[PDB]
RNA sequence: UACCCGCAGAAGAAGCACCGGCUAACUCCGUGCCAGCAGCCGCGGUAAUACGGAGGGUGCAAGCGUUAAUCGGAAUUACUGGGCGUAAAGCGCACGCAGGCGGUUUGUUAAGUCAGAUGUGAAAUCCCCGGGCUCAACCUGGGAACUGCAUCUGAUACUGG
RNA sequence: UUAGCUAGUAGGUGGGGUAACGGCUCACCUAGGCGACGAUCCCUAGCUGGUCUGAGAGGAUGACCAGCCACACUGGAACU
């Protein structure tokens, strides 16, 4: 129920970066970011119409690292929530624990962030949460528990955090380990090249 | 035969408005005036005019702006084969709210707008769009 | 003749039951009269787990309508609480 | 302040009994139109009052018959 | 059109006929082969189709072909068809289940290895 | 600043003494991200050059269309010659909910939310022309404001 | 038992379909109208991106395909929402009963219609706002809804009497 | 491409009968009753709250849960 292949490949046939490494070498030394995977990689096809709405559906599922039948959720709850869809289904990826876990900083990739949650090391609220795709209310806290916090890839992974832009909806203490999940994240918070529009358009034939 | 007088109405300012005609006469009726009250009212038509004694003959002055029509679509709702009645909640909005549905309401023939403010509803006699 | 009595509504082993007035011929999930309340056993805290319309109950007892053993119980914990 | 209902008399052979056609007025659950629907009932009536072609006004009894169970209370437009 | 028309006649649908009669809303249905054959095709075409027909279980009597390279089949067979109609050959409807109650899996084949009834093949 | 797309490539014939003759007909719609929308046909021998007249005419007779915040106004039809459209004003950020042919004149036009249908014959190039004439009727509470002689208000 | 704590070590845990167009994803080698494919268009006659294997890729994922079945797309029975000169489609023409429909004015009626209230429309379900299981599925509180029907009180423009 | 159906049938009177109204039963009297707004006949079928689909209107459907109904080897009958 995770996608364990090679994680560059994956950005190959996005052609663009999902931040699936940890950033320490650069991206471009790695692989042929601009070459799509496989033996006819070099060749850009004339893409379709339905094409540019699977890679745009294929490019945030690719992100956050969910499945398809648990990302066709998120655009039912979405579409169920009032206020505009996408923005929603956006709002619902940031709500992830496993999220929340990389955009603090904890998990050098947000795969690293998922063990974290996964091997229970993260506490929310003081409770312990085991599950990845825990939605986190605002005004939260979530920490780095007590077990865990002598752990060598976290304190690691607040180094990276560092050089990476710092979000504005959250608050983080490095010394702790911990953060506190402020807000919802607007929709001018997030990425600008993510149409989530094409992703309406194709959970909407 | 004549079987119904209000789409002869319409249906003249409809040809009428085809045929850029300065003016629109027809036999006048009870009704037809109230209709022509609405469409005075709420801006359709310049001014209605009925005259005569034995016969009332209803004239309509229509409306032209910009050289082309103001009366872009109309259209009858209920008709004698089949009629239309709604309740207050489902009053419709006739170009999502420019346009306007002549409804016939207990307390006379309004507007669907006016319709709503008044609290009742009734029988939609036309679009007017 | 006419009960008051549990109905068990939950998940498996997970019970919640409507305090309800019924027939006592008819089966316990079954066909009732009135639904007077409900009951938690697996109630956590800081939420209420008993809730009696206590008006209704001794509306049905003023006619003739018996008490379970638990309902009793319970009307009991109402009027102790409150 | 009781419930009654209004027809014509269809027929009035059969002594002490007539059958009346109260025509409702329905719209049709689909299309919209408004269809006249006709409901036969057979009528208990003393004295054998009424005629064919006679407007009548009935209410509901317990059952006379086997297929009656309404009496009249009175009659409009009784003649031709 | 007219609204009392349809009043007094309404409008009725196509009632749609099953082209796999034969299988009575069932997915599959067990059958014994009574021969097997092969058939030429239509014009375009030119093969020859290995298809048998097949006495089934409810009573009815339909041919129905043999899919992929090979088949250990013989009359007084059990196996069963699932539905699905060949385009090029005339009157044949139905589809074989290959591995099933009688009848082997295709020789050495690994793609679209599920549709043929075929193990994975181990290292 | 004009963003440009080509709906379909057609190839047609024409048949002579010699045999048949091939060539290429295109299909294309431009548009600024606003009201000022504008298709082309274009037709040559070769595809590349197919488009570039389809590109030419498409840019000269653009027509103008009163956008509401991005959506349209109000629910209007439009015709022609095998396909009636029907299209819908709709709300905010539910994304270009329309038809092949369709989809590609909407996004030039610079709408983002609208709910549409293309009724009877989807010929691409009839069904964008019906959506052309379908939004150029579309009319603005000014323009009915002006047209009736009352405010946007009483309008509302 | 849930739950919690300790142990040990990446160990004990990935497959299925598909890649001619529709339809996301291509090359090579066998094969030679054979063997075979196939939902439709159609592929195969020696250079097959369509058959079989391989490499590669794509979609899914503890599932994946296939078949059966229902609605959808189908505005392709069209009430919403279609047509009938020539594409399927105006009876050969007419009179006419039932039926549908009906000019204009006033009065009256309140049947239709409209409004309000009451009674009812079991609970669950669906929806909304919450609550509870580490989350979700699930469970649950309150509400809306149940577009209906009945009775009563009005309203009188329209339709009926 | 089922158009006629019905003699306890339709109604009345009286008697009997049931917890109770009633052709429910019986005698007698009357000649009715139903039907083109589909009687009768034939084929199919448990019904509903609902479920599935659909933007909607609709279409399809009645497994689970719940309400009502029917049946208990088959055909009958009554007792308590
Ligand atoms: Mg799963
Ligand atoms: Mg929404
Ligand atoms: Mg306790
Ligand atoms: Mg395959
Ligand atoms: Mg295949
Ligand atoms: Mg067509
Ligand atoms: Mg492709
Ligand atoms: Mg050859
Ligand atoms: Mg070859
Ligand atoms: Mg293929
Ligand atoms: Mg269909
Ligand atoms: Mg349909
Ligand atoms: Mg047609
Ligand atoms: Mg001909
Ligand atoms: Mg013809
Ligand atoms: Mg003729
Ligand atoms: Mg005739
Ligand atoms: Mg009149
Ligand atoms: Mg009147
Ligand atoms: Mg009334
Ligand atoms: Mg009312
Ligand atoms: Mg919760
Ligand atoms: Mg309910
Ligand atoms: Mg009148
Ligand atoms: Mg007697
Ligand atoms: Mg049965
Ligand atoms: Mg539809
Ligand atoms: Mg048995
Ligand atoms: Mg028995």
């Amino acid at each position: 129920a995770r996608y364990l292949g090679p994680k560059l490949k994956l950005s190959r046939r996005e052609g663009t970066d999902l931040f699936l490494k940890s950033g320490v070498r650069a991206i471009d030394t790695k692989c042929k970011i601009e070459q799509a995977p496989g033996q006819h990689g070099a060749r850009k096809p004339r893409l379709s119409d339905y094409g540019v709405q699977l890679r745009e559906k294929q490019k945030v599922r690719r992100i956050y690292g969910v499945l398809e039948r648990q990302f066709r959720n998120y655009y039912k709850e979405a579409a169920r929530l009032k206020g505009n869809t996408g923005e929603n289904l956006l709002a619902l990826l940031e709500g992830r624990l496993d999220n929340v876990v990389y955009r603090m900083g904890f998990g050098a990739t947000r795969a690293e962030a998922r063990q974290l949650v996964s091997h229970k090391a993260i506490m929310v609220n003081g409770r312990v949460v085991n599950i990845a795709s825990y939605q986190v209310s605002p005004n939260d806290v979530v920490s780095i528990r007590e077990k865990a916090k002598k752990q060598s890839r976290v304190k690691a992974a607040l180094e990276l955090a560092e050089q990476r832009e710092k979000p504005t909806w959250l608050e983080v203490d490095a010394g702790k380990m911990e953060g506190t999940f402020k807000r919802k994240p607007e929709r001018s918070d997030l990425s600008a090249d993510i149409n989530e529009h094409l992703i309406v358009e194709l959970y909407s034939k | 035969s004549m079987q119904d007088p209000i789409a002869d109405m319409l249906t003249r300012i409809r040809n009428g408005q085809a045929a850029n005609k300065a003016a629109v006469t027809m036999p006048s009726s009870k009704l037809k005036v109230a209709i022509a009250n609405v469409l005075k009212e709420e801006g359709f038509i310049e001014d209605f005019k009925v005259e005569g004694d034995t016969k009332p003959e209803l004239e309509l002055t229509l409306k032209y702006f910009q050289g082309k029509a103001v009366v872009e679509s109309i259209q009858r709702v209920s008709r004698p084969g089949l009629r239309i009645y709604k309740r207050k909640d489902e009053l419709p909005k006739v170009m999502a709210g420019l346009g306007i549905a002549v409804v016939s309401t207990s307390k006379g023939v309004m507007t669907d707008r006016a319709a709503r403010q008044a609290g009742l509803g009734g029988e939609i006699i036309c679009y007017v769009a | 003749m006419v009960t008051i009595r549990l109905a068990r509504h939950g998940a498996k082993k997970r019970p919640f039951y409507q305090v309800v007035v019924a027939d006592s011929r008819n089966a316990r999930n079954g066909r009732f009269i009135e639904r007077v309340g409900f009951f938690n056993p697996i109630a956590s805290e800081k939420e209420e787990g008993t809730r009696l319309d206590l008006d209704r109950i001794a509306h049905w007892v003023g006619q003739g309508a018996t008490i379970s053993d638990r309902v009793a119980a319970l009307i009991k914990e109402v009027n102790k609480a409150a | 302040k009781i419930r009654t209902l209004q027809g014509r008399v269809v027929s009035d052979k059969m002594e002490k009994s007539i059958v009346v056609a109260i025509e409702r007025f329905v719209k049709h659950p689909i299309y919209g139109k408004f269809i006249k629907r006709t409901t036969k009932l057979h009528v208990h009536d003393e004295n054998n009052e009424c005629g064919i072609g006679d407007v009548v006004e009935i209410r509901e009894c317990r059952p006379l018959s086997k297929t009656k169970s309404w009496t009249l209370v009175r009659v409009v437009e009784k003649a031709v | 059109a007219t609204v009392n028309q349809l009043v007094r006649k309404p409008r009725a649908r196509k009632v749609a006929k099953s082209n796999v009669p034969a299988l009575e809303a069932c997915p599959q249905k067990r059958g014994v082969c009574t021969r097997v054959y092969t058939t030429t095709p239509k014009k375009p075409n030119s093969a020859l189709r290995k298809v048998c027909r097949v006495r089934l279980t409810n009573g009815f009597e339909v041919t129905s072909y043999i899919g992929g390279e090979g088949h250990n089949l013989q009359e007084h067979s059990v196996i069963l068809i699932r539905g699905g109609r060949v385009k090029d050959l005339p009157g044949v409807r139905y589809h074989t289940v290959r591995g099933a109650l009688d009848c082997s899996g295709v020789k050495d084949r690994k793609q679209a290895r599920s549709k043929y009834g075929v193990k994975r093949p181990k290292a | 600043e004009l963003q440009e797309k080509l709906i379909a490539v057609n190839r047609v014939s024409k048949t002579v003494k010699g045999g048949r003759i091939f060539s290429f007909t295109a299909l294309t719609v431009v548009g600024d991200g606003n009201g000022r929308v504008g298709f082309g046909y274009g037709k040559a021998r070769e595809v590349p050059a197919a488009i570039q007249k389809a590109m030419e005419k498409a840019r000269r007779n653009m027509i103008n269309v009163a956008l509401n915040n991005g959506t349209l106004q109000h629910p209007v039809k439009g015709v022609h010659t095998g396909s009636r459209v029907f299209m819908q004003p709709a709300s905010e950020g539910t994304g270009i909910i329309a038809g092949g042919a369709m989809r590609a004149v909407l996004e030039v036009a610079g709408v983002h939310n609208v709910l549409a249908k293309a009724y009877g014959s989807t010929n691409p190039i009839n069904v964008v022309r019906a959506t052309i004439d379908g939004l150029e009727n579309m009319n603005s509470p000014e323009m009915v404001a002006a047209k009736r002689g009352k405010s946007v208000e009483e309008i509302l």
